[PDB]
């Protein structure tokens, strides 16, 4: 593509606790977390900046992340996966 | 037609001859082949191309899970209220 701003991410099923939908509208500053990691309930795993404010996302529970759908400087639409853990 | 003359019953007897369908009227009785599935798909089809009358045209929004409450319809069949009190004494 040259970067990955063309790309589609699916959209996170809202009744599924593994899935970690996009609360808002924003940019990925930062992936702080790769597929196949385990860290403590509230890792910060990913890093947005929704409008010049940045807030980390934590997770709810103990677990393994098996997959991250976002890249570096990655636009994101509310609603869009994000992370799912187990 | 071919399912009409599978129904009929003159060829289920297996005595029919080259004027069964001549003398059977009723095997061209065709109604028009209702089709839901398909026009659905095409309204779908146009509101997400060509939007809707005053609607923002944008991407469908993201909509927050709507938990929808639920009781059984015993339960309400069993319910007396201002209804059956209107049945009752008019």
């Amino acid at each position: 593509n040259v970067h990955t701003n063309a790309n589609v991410k699916p959209k996170a099923d809202k009744s599924n606790p593994s899935h970690i939908g996009a609360q808002m509208p924003g940019s990925v500053t930062e992936v702080k977390v790769s597929v196949g990691e385990t860290v403590k309930a509230n890792q910060p795993l990913l890093i947005t900046e929704a409008m010049k404010m940045e807030t980390t996302i934590q997770a709810p529970f103990d677990g393994v992340i098996k997959q991250v759908t976002v890249n570096n400087g990655d636009t994101i639409a509310t609603g869009d996966l994000l992370i799912e853990i187990e | 037609f071919l399912i009409n003359v599978m129904k009929n019953k003159k060829f289920t007897s297996g005595d029919y001859t080259t004027k069964f369908i001549e003398e059977t009227p009723e095997l061209f009785d065709i109604q028009p082949s209702l089709d839901r599935g398909t026009k659905t798909l095409e309204y779908i089809g146009n509101v997400t191309i060509n939007g809707f009358p005053n609607v923002e045209k944008r991407p469908k929004p993201d909509y927050e899970l709507a938990s929808i409450p639920t009781v059984s319809s015993s339960k309400i069949a069993s319910f007396s209220g201002t209804k059956q009190l209107l049945d009752e004494v008019g």
